[PDB]
């Protein structure tokens, strides 16, 4: 980027020294950190699970979020749609963990929660009938457990229709993913910037190293090349600093996400309105490129009546 | 790493880069040559007393090849090498023709004086040009005396008729002597044959570059001669003569990744090349690049050292470094049914350990003598920037405060001991 | 090695940290 | 007279291929909707650059004359088309003070129903001439449309020019430094343009 | 020692520019590190309050398993937490 | 800030380019962030 395979340019670049080491060391630090974040987010289970083939779950039609057997990979239908809704010297390093294994991790967590509730999060997994699992959530939010048994059918119909509402919301437009899209575009912008300033002069006679080498005296050419060296070096510094700041942003957000997943997937948290409006009941995760998606299922009272007390 | 021994891991040292095989130069179909037969190849060069000084411009003067041949009676260069302007476009030219007797032509020269300068071929004192002459005494000589030759204002070609003749003496023998005066004279350039499918340096017209040349499928318009990739990069070209559309592939390059276990355990090493195929530089292929110095295995374990795309390697047993697909862990089904429940019968207590950093080492810099080094002159020159110093210190000092605060609020949650 | 750069000692030595840790563990274990 | 210029005055500023990308650059151009000088031909100043257009169906134009003195006194550019050959000259001719047709020596070069447009400018002694032809069905008013101009001839004349005229309805106007945003189609031809200073909306478009 | 003031000035200017740019780099990068350490410190304080004194039900916040209690220990520039947790064991099938 | 309405300084600064633009963009972002944070604290109720 600084020399472009010019011998004299590298010879002059030797005069500063430790810039190369600190630059690429900071970039490598970023490179380690990002995959560390991914590992922290999705490693919280130590064993893999597979759902039983039966679907007796009281009409709880999870058909969209489970893996697809026939179609490639183990992605879910919503996870499939998220891919559709989102589209030298510089080098892009491949991600550590593949999409397929991320999908397997999501499938394992979903299977574990459906089959067990919180026991697997505690330790060795224990199976339990699904209706029993739903009972203890309502026990957790203070309502007597008889309501669930007396209105299971209505609850199931509402849950399925709400899945339909989710499909509609993702089907209308892709603005909902606006965060992830924005994040992606961010890096690209910076990348393009780093290229443009390559045609600058920084007070030099021209933007081509060889021409300035050729058409002038050697000492004057060296004086000229110093300008390009300084300009490109400080531009690289600016890009590095911007990367550092955005890395801080993303890593803080990622740890926030990890805490949210731990406190909302495996167990029933009593924090008020921390995971969506209303009293929390449970949550289901879904993978996406560079991101995670939560479906919170929650309880809301609807109609009221006056009474004297 | 500035160490005789290294702990287990991976590192980056330098960058591999392919080297181009050869250089290629291309230039258009040369034409519009200069009429060289005007003076030195004409029927008869102009006599000295009627010397021609007509200017010549807008032509390709390729006489340097002929200037390299001493067949002419004289090829005196007055400051310009024969190859100095063989491939350059001169500002202008003047096809001088002042044929004169060999001895009499001494005074007929730029900056010279005598019976031949004022009379016949007066020229500027420091007029650019080179002296070229041919054996005009053979046939171009006037049998009945060269009355029109030199004998007694610059470029205005006291006065007498010369006695030059083919049968005269060696000095009186005339020659086709003329001072050829120097974007009009298009000196032709050279070129090479085209080579494709190879990493090569190339020079198309004025532009130069390096890469792999391939027969592109683009549809450049007749007035189009170059192609810009959005990062302002010249990536597609048209040959000036062999009219076709070509594209350029960047010079292949990658990072040099070294994978090694602890030196204390062994000295076996492995090498990874990023984003290149096998042919470029035990060999194995991964989505992340080309691996050498490892053995692939169909087994699977937990990750030891990350490499990429789920591929990881470690040193194991008869021992070598082996590469494999990382396994997500142990698997176990769950026997779900609508009337079964699993209940624990016993319990245990586990002690877990967690570690958290609290603070850094409080560091300060007195940049004054760090910059100046106790020299008064540097201290004086420091004043022209000023606030920098001050600002720096304040920032650093600020950090120190939070340090203590953190520690305090970590442990001061108790009010009595 | 020691021209320009300086290091300041931390406000609380290890002794006070030991005191605080002892106090916290004692308070928990007692109350 | 004076008429709206619409979106005409577009030309290729480089001989380089671009496709499916937007490019913004600053150059001498014709402002949008500007008041071009309309005529149903006295000497006019060349200034920075010249744009000309004519509804051609009868070979109204016999040529052009450029220079400083606007006469054969000094080296003046002359354009003629005769029989089946185009002649251009930059000599100081022996011609009269003003050659007219009814209803030192230097380099020389040898080579309504329609609308023909041309643009003339000089950079560093090299004179660029751009041209474009199209079919129309109008003679006095300006039909609103959109088309570009390609380069045909450049030569290093090396002659200062201040005055000029055309040897014979037509339109003549001037180019000044403005910035444009251009769109190249998939095939690589220019198909859409945006002028910066027309309105704040266009400034947003460019930014 | 080797040069006059006018002749020395250019070299002194270049030296000054390089050195102060190095200091800028050191300052900003250090400050970034300080930001990370500050965030970690806030996490540590929340851990201390929520865990050592009380019995927070926030799962997996205080290590694997149900959180009973914890004991802290000092360390050079750091803190170490010991978590005591309750874990199930051998289990049996039942019909319900 | 660099030029103080000096045209010659304006031309001389052009050779560095995007530095003049993107810096402003950076600051602009912070501004919006400010407002978002305010809303983040107080947009947690429906009706007055
Ligand atoms: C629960 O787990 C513990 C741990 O092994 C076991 O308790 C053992 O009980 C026997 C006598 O009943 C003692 O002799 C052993 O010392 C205990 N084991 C240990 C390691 O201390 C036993 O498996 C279970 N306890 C009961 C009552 O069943
Ligand atoms: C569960 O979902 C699918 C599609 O939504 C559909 O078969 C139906 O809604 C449910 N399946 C059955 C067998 O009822
Ligand atoms: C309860 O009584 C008061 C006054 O009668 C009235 O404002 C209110 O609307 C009643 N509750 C509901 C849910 O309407
Ligand atoms: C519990 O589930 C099935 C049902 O009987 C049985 O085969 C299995 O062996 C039981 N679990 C264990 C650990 O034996």
């Amino acid at each position: 980027y600084i020399c472009g395979d010019s011998t004299e340019c590298s010879n002059l670049l030797l005069q500063y020294g430790s810039f190369c080491t600190q630059l690429n060391r900071a970039l490598t630090g970023i490179a380690v950190e990002q995959d560390k974040n991914t590992q922290e987010v999705f490693a919280q289970v130590k064993q893999i699970y597979k759902t039983p083939p039966i679907k007796d779950f009281g009409g709880f039609n999870f058909s969209q979020i489970l893996p697809d057997p026939s179609k490639p990979s183990k992605r879910s239908f919503i996870e499939d749609l998220l891919f559709n809704k989102v589209t030298n010297g510089l080098t892009v390093l491949p991600p550590l963990l593949t999409d397929e294994m991320i999908a397997q991790y999501t499938s394992a967590l979903l299977a574990g929660t459906i089959t067990s509730g919180w026991t697997f999060g505690a330790g060795a997994a224990l199976q339990i009938p699904f209706a029993m699992q739903m009972a203890y959530r309502f026990n957790g939010i203070g309502v007597t457990q008889n309501v669930l048994y007396e209105n299971q059918k209505l609850i199931a119909n509402q849950f399925n229709s709400a899945i339909g509402k989710i499909q509609d919301s993702l089907s209308s437009t892709a603005s909902a993913l606006g965060k992830l899209q924005d994040v992606v575009n961010q890096n690209a912008q910076a990348l393009n910037t780093l290229v443009k300033q390559l045609s600058s002069n920084f007070g030099a006679i021209s933007s081509v190293l060889n021409d300035i080498l050729s058409r002038l005296d050697k000492v004057e050419a060296e004086v000229q090349i110093d300008r390009l060296i300084t300009g490109r070096l400080q531009s690289l510094q600016t890009y590095v600093t911007q990367q550092l700041i955005r890395a801080a942003e993303i890593r803080a957000s990622a740890n926030l996400a990890a805490t949210k997943m731990s406190e909302c997937v495996l167990g029933q948290s009593k924090r008020v309105d921390f995971c969506g409006k209303g009293y929390h009941l449970m949550s289901f995760p879904q993978s996406a490129p560079h991101g995670v998606v939560f479906l919170h299922v929650t309880y809301v009272p609807a109609q009221e009546k006056n009474f004297t007390t | 790493l500035k160490s005789f021994t290294v702990e287990k891991g991976i590192y980056q040292t330098s960058n591999f880069r392919v080297q181009p095989t050869e250089s290629i130069v291309r230039f258009p179909n040369i034409t519009n040559l200069c009429p060289f037969g005007e003076v030195f190849n004409a029927t008869r060069f102009a006599s000295v007393y009627a010397w021609n000084r007509k200017r010549i411009s807008n032509c390709v003067a390729d006489y340097s090849v002929l200037y390299n041949s001493a067949s002419f009676s004289t090829f005196k260069c007055y400051g310009v090498s024969p190859t100095k302007l063989n491939d350059l476009c001169f500002t202008n030219v003047y096809a001088d023709s002042f044929v004169i007797r060999g001895d009499e032509v001494r005074q007929i020269a730029p900056g010279q004086t005598g019976k031949i300068a004022d009379y016949n071929y007066k020229l500027p004192d420091d007029f650019t040009g080179c002296v070229i002459a041919w054996n005009s005494n053979n046939l171009d000589s006037k049998v009945g005396g060269n009355y029109n030759y030199l004998y007694r204002k610059p470029f205005e070609r006291p006065l007498q008729s010369y006695g030059f003749q083919p049968t005269n003496g060696v000095g009186y023998q005339p020659y086709r002597v003329v001072v050829l005066s120097f974007a009009t004279v298009c000196g032709p350039k050279k070129s090479t044959n085209l080579v494709k499918n190879k990493c090569v340096n190339f020079n198309f017209n004025g532009l130069t570059g390096t890469g792999v040349l391939t027969e592109s499928n683009k549809k450049f318009l007749p007035f189009q001669q170059f192609g810009r990739d959005i990062a302002d990069t010249t990536d597609a070209v048209r040959d000036p003569q062999t009219l076709e559309i070509l594209d350029i592939t960047p010079c292949s390059f990658g990072g040099v990744s070294v994978i090694t276990p602890g030196t204390n355990t062994s000295n076996q090493v492995a090498v990874l090349y990023q984003d290149v195929n096998c042919t470029e530089v035990n060999v194995f292929q991964t989505r992340a690049g080309c691996l050498i110095g490892a053995e692939h295995v169909n087994n699977s374990y937990e990750c030891d050292i990350p490499i990429g795309a789920g591929i990881c390697a470690s040193y194991q047993t008869s021992q070598s470094i082996i590469a494999y697909t990382m396994s997500l862990g142990a698997e176990n089904s769950v026997a779900y049914s609508n009337n079964s429940i699993a209940i624990p019968t016993n319990f245990t207590i586990s002690v877990t350990t967690e570690i958290l950093p609290v603070s850094m080492t409080k560091t300060s810099v007195d940049c004054t003598m760090y910059i100046c080094g106790d020299s008064t002159e540097c201290s004086n020159l420091l004043l022209q920037y000023g606030s920098f110093c001050t600002q720096l210190n304040r920032a650093l000092t600020g950090i120190a405060v939070e340090q203590d605060k953190n520690t305090q609020e970590v442990f001061a949650q108790v009010k009595q001991i | 090695k020691f021209n320009g750069l300086t290091v300041l000692p931390p406000l609380l030595t290890d002794e006070m940290i030991a005191q605080y840790t002892s106090a916290l563990l004692a308070g928990t274990i007692t109350s | 007279a004076y008429t709206n210029s619409f979106t005409r005055g577009v030309y290729y500023p480089d001989k380089v291929f671009r496709s499916s990308v937007l490019h913004s650059t600053q150059d001498l151009f014709l402002p949008f909707f500007s008041n071009v000088t309309w005529f149903h031909n006295p000497v006019l100043p060349f200034n920075d650059g010249v744009y000309f257009a004519s509804t051609e169906k009868s070979n109204i134009i016999r040529g052009w004359i450029f220079g400083t003195t606007l006469d054969s006194k000094t080296q003046s550019l002359l354009i003629v088309n005769n029989a089946t050959n185009v002649v251009i000259k930059v000599c100081e001719f022996q011609f009269c003070n003003d050659p007219f047709l009814g209803v030192n020596c230097t380099f020389e070069y040898v080579s309504f129903k329609n609308l023909r447009e041309f643009v003339f400018k000089n950079i560093d002694g090299y004179f660029k001439i751009y041209s474009k032809h199209t079919p129309i069905n109008l003679v006095r008013d300006l039909p609103q449309g959109f088309s570009a101009l390609e380069p045909l001839v450049d030569l290093p004349i090396g002659i200062n020019i201040t005055r000029f005229q055309t040897l014979l309805a037509y339109y003549v106007g001037y180019l000044q430094p403005r910035t444009f945003l251009l769109k190249y189609n998939e095939n690589g031809t220019i198909t859409d343009a945006v002028d910066c200073a027309l309105d704040p909306l266009s400034e947003t478009k460019c930014t």
